[PDB]
């Protein structure tokens, strides 16, 4: 249900303790690998030659035990960033030793604190440990939502707390993390353990951490209200947060003595399980998108490639989209053939990009509903799918359906069409080259001819996600430009992320394109107003299309076609994250460019600073014509 | 070994305190090996320690012992890593030590303790950064102070006042306290903010005077009236862990450090004695009540040294 651990700074017997925590329901333990008061000297006799053992043995637990159930904790005395040489040297050596021992034991994670501003030497030292051996043992950074110093009680007469607004100042805790992380070049092994305090900060501060790499929420017993019956409980507002964090799937930790003394530690844990099971069920979308959270996939090119069987299978498992397609045609027919003309007028209906025939099937359900006569073509270039179609037409569709196995740009039609219908649309609307495909097929439309869809429009929104920025960076491949990853779109269920501004339209296309000089090449400038301090990693993409009149589809989260899981959002990354400040505008520029051969996007951020132009000349990414 | 008195004393002896009668209270923890816990002991003979064979009484605590205090002649108050403060009662014939009260009120290790001029109340320093006010009699916590922004290092009660105690923390703050004022805590430091405060000792005679030892091994001389640091000396190569005043007319100040050295200082901060006898971390100091010129030093080396001060 909810993975959870118990932090403790005192373990007499690792044997005794571990059973207890597990008895109470704790999945894991966070504890010191060396005694937290046990301070060591590494340079000065006599205490340098202190006789061993320097801690308890690995033998005391199974390798399996260490691998699964223990999270190490840096001893609190270790202050690499001390003003005093002797302490800095000794903490350098001690941090290495402790961290080295974590890895000796194969511990899955190790807790280090960001409890002050300057953590430069600490980062330096960890970075060294990381570049020593190849391990996967995560490092959890302990950072508070609120600095201990801005949570003191105002009981110091000579040095009172400043009750002035500190917008920038109450985000200090994030700057701590941001810097440490940046010094460490965004190692995927360095994540956040976010200590939640008594008093939650201003929502803006919590808004910072949305797209940060948080593996842990730390909850001290100190933040627990007591219900009438003496149960441990949390503020209404703390609940909203815990609900948010469950969505981000984090591992809730518990620190502090059992204040609710007339109860087991299970009391605390029970509340979380209680909140968890009380959360709304996963919707249909949420079920489909289960494992694909922040999973980067290459965008499909069903023009230059032929889609697999199972690709078409799943994509047809979207009932809503075909309902919408059926309805658009239903309405178009009634609007094209008067009831007096019903049996005198049969309509020429050409599906351009048929795949395995759900749209053809819906074209059929449209006629039976609207009771008019329809002549069917199924044009499809993937000759594998054409196999499924000609197997259907033979068995069920009969001579109503002429299967045409070709490119719609090739096929010389026996007759012009009343209606053309297509599902040639990517997550950025036009990224599969729906415009070029339907431009080439438009000659075989009657002058009064309709296209479904009549129109589509891309939208773009600036986002912050150090997690997706890291995931993209990870997509480097040998024998290719070391930064090709950054110059290409990815379809992804954006999850651990922060949208910095609501979407704006990017590119629009209308079919038929009666334009005298049709050009699908585009240059667009966008200005996105941002109102928190944040760091831009890339631009999300969605789309909206008009099938016919009021019938439409959208993956735009505000206008989202509900239940429709057929398209995940698109991501245009940038090579270098761009610091943005409250007030500032993010200006992005997008170009759609074409060849005879290929179509591509280029993009640049022109404010608040300039980025390098991305995918220049389609060098890193193109779409085949 | 007397009754309820185990064989072994944990190697890491954190506390060395002499009663009026010249009895020796030793608390010690296990900072190494499989069992990470603490002990309590009694030496009705001074020089019998550290051998448990000659000890008059002893017991074992659940957890280690970061700091311990006398509560007159019978009671002993503990700073337990467990995050609990606990009181144990001494025997009528003083043969045994039994736990009076054990309350887990701190959320992290309990680092320091001192008992009030009354001896009916005490104050605790924890790495949860909080300082608490205790009713020894009622065994509860009337006040919680979160003055500091870092873990609390030392809490020293005023000798002569039940409302006044010093506190030093890693937040580079030293606090003078008066429970009476609505903002009790009052920040006191030298001219410029400096190295961290590590050790606190109130002057026995002049209740306007205290001393602090920094992490840099500079002991400092503090007058609250002018609230300005008059004098400081470079005594120790390392952090000053402890500062103890002799019972003498004009007292002597004992300076102990992680440099595994001890010195005794005159009233003008001038070092009369330098002892390298300890081979590990010098934790605590008490002066011989009987022979006032004798000093009793413990450390993690499990060594108990007795000192002839010039
Ligand atoms: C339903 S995903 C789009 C479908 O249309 C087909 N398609 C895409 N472009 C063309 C084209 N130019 N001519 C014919 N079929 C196409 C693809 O092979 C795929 O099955
Ligand atoms: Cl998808």
């Amino acid at each position: 249900r909810v993975s959870s651990g118990r932090d403790l700074n005192c373990v007499p017997e690792i044997a005794d303790t571990l059973g207890a925590v597990a008895k109470q329901g704790f999945d894991f333990l966070c504890m010191p690998v060396f005694h937290p008061r046990f301070k060591r000297e590494f340079i000065q006799e006599p205490a340098k030659n202190r006789p061993g053992p320097q801690t308890r043995s690995d033998l005391l637990l199974s390798g399996r035990d260490w691998n699964t159930l223990i999270v190490g904790k840096l001893s609190p005395w270790i202050r690499p960033d001390s003003k005093v040489e002797k302490i800095r040297r000794n903490s350098e050596a001690a941090m290495l030793q402790e961290l080295n021992f974590g890895a000796y034991l194969g511990l899955p994670a190790f807790l280090l604190p960001l409890n002050q501003e300057d953590n430069t030497n600490l980062a330096r030292v960890l970075t060294n440990h990381i570049h020593t051996g190849h391990h996967s043992s995560m490092f959890w950074m302990r950072v508070p939502l609120v600095a201990p110093e801005d949570l003191r009680d105002d009981i110091i007469e000579n040095a009172p707390t400043t009750h002035t607004e500190e917008y920038s100042g109450e985000e200090k805790t994030w700057m701590w993390w941001h810097n440490f992380r940046t010094l460490c070049d965004y190692s995927k092994r360095i994540a956040v353990a976010l200590e939640i305090g008594a008093d939650l900060p201003s929502n803006h501060v919590i808004d910072r951490w949305l797209g940060e790499p948080i593996k842990a929420a730390i909850l001290p017993t100190s933040i627990f209200l007591t219900n009438k019956k003496g149960f441990p409980v949390l503020s209404k507002m703390h609940q909203r947060l815990i609900f948010r964090l469950l969505k981000l799937e984090v591992q809730f930790i518990i620190t502090g003595t059992n204040h609710h003394s007339e109860k087991e530690f299970c009391s605390y844990l029970q509340y979380l399980e209680y909140l968890s099971q009380n959360r709304p069920p996963p919707n249909a979308y949420e079920l489909f998108a289960k494992g694909y959270e922040d999973y980067l996939q290459s965008p499909l090119q069903p023009l230059m490639d032929n889609l697999e069987s199972q690709t078409y299978e799943v994509f047809e498992k979207d009932p809503i989209k075909y309902s919408q397609y059926q309805q658009a045609i239903y309405k178009c027919l009634l609007d094209r053939v008067p009831e007096e003309e019903k049996d005198t007028n049969v309509q020429v209906l050409m599906v351009l990009g048929a795949g395995r025939g759900p749209l053809v099937n819906a074209s059929l359900r449209a006629a039976k509903q609207a009771d008019r006569r329809i002549k069917l073509y199924a044009v499809e270039k993937n000759p594998n799918a054409v196999v499924t179609l000609e197997n259907w037409q033979f068995e069920e569709w009969g001579s109503q359906v002429t299967v045409v196995s070709s490119d719609m740009r090739e096929w010389v039609a026996p007759e012009k069409a009343d209606i053309i219908v297509s599902e040639l649309l990517g997550s950025f609307a036009d990224n599969e080259l729906s415009p070029e495909c339907l431009d080439g097929a438009q000659h075989f439309l009657k002058d009064d001819g309709v296209s479904i869809p009549g129109e589509y429009t891309s939208f773009l929104a600036p986002i912050s996600s150090s997690k997706l920025y890291n995931e993209v960076r990870a997509c480097r491949e040998k024998d290719r430009d070391p930064e090709a990853q950054f110059e290409m779109p990815y379809v992804v269920r954006l999850h651990n992320f922060h949208q910095l501004s609501a979407p704006q339209p990017c590119f629009t296309f209308s079919h038929p394109n009666r334009d005298p000089m049709i050009d699908n090449n585009r240059y667009c400038t966008l200005e996105f107003p941002v109102e928190v301090n944040t760091v831009l990693h890339g631009f999300a993409g969605y789309f909206e299309t008009v099938l016919y009149q009021d019938i439409t589809l959208s993956i735009r989260p505000e206008t989202h076609s509900p239940g429709m899981f057929s398209w995940f959002p698109i991501l245009f990354p940038i090579k270098q994250p761009i610091t943005v400040r409250e007030g500032q505008t993010i200006c992005v520029r997008f170009w759609r460019c074409s060849n005879s051969k290929k179509v591509w996007y280029e993009w640049a951020v022109t404010a608040p600073v300039c980025s390098a132009i991305h995918n220049p000349t389609g060098r890193s990414y193109t779409i085949g014509l | 070994l007397p009754p309820n008195a185990p064989a072994c004393m944990e190697r890491q002896l954190e506390a060395a305190r002499y009663r009026s009668d010249g009895a020796l209270l030793l608390g010690a923890s296990s900072l190494s090996g499989r069992c990470w816990a603490g002990s309590l002991w009694l030496f009705k003979d001074p020089c019998a320690a550290p051998n448990e064979g000659f000890c008059s009484a002893g017991v074992q605590t659940e957890a280690g012992v970061a700091d311990l205090t006398w509560v007159g002649e019978r009671g002993i108050l503990v700073a337990s890593d467990s995050g609990a403060v606990e009181l144990w009662e001494l025997d009528e014939n003083e043969t045994l030590i039994v736990s009076k009260f054990c309350k887990y009120e701190h959320d992290d290790i309990v680092s320091t303790v001192s008992v009030l001029s009354s001896g009916t109340q005490a104050v605790s320093g924890s790495k949860d950064i909080c300082i608490k006010v205790w009713d020894l009699a009622q065994q509860v916590v009337l006040s919680s102070y979160r003055a500091h922004a870092a873990q609390v290092t030392c809490v020293a009660a005023s000798p002569h006042k039940d409302s006044v105690f010093l506190s030093c923390s890693e937040d580079n703050r030293i606090l003078l306290w008066d429970t009476r004022c609505p903002k009790p805590a009052s920040q006191i430091g030298c001219s410029a903010p400096g190295y961290l405060p590590t050790s606190l000792a109130w002057h026995p005679q002049q209740s306007e005077v205290f001393v602090f030892g920094d992490e840099n091994g500079t002991v400092s001389l503090v007058d609250t009236k002018s609230t300005s640091c008059v004098l400081s000396s470079a005594v120790h190569s390392q952090c000053v862990t402890g500062l103890v005043f002799s019972p003498h007319s004009v007292p002597f100040l004992a300076s102990l450090s992680e440099d595994c050295s001890l010195a005794v200082l005159d009233s003008s901060l001038s070092e009369l004695f330098r002892s390298q006898a300890h081979r590990d971390f010098v934790r605590d100091a008490t002066w011989s009540p009987l022979n006032h010129s004798l000093l009793t030093t413990v450390g993690w080396d499990h060594q108990v040294v007795h000192h002839v001060v010039p």
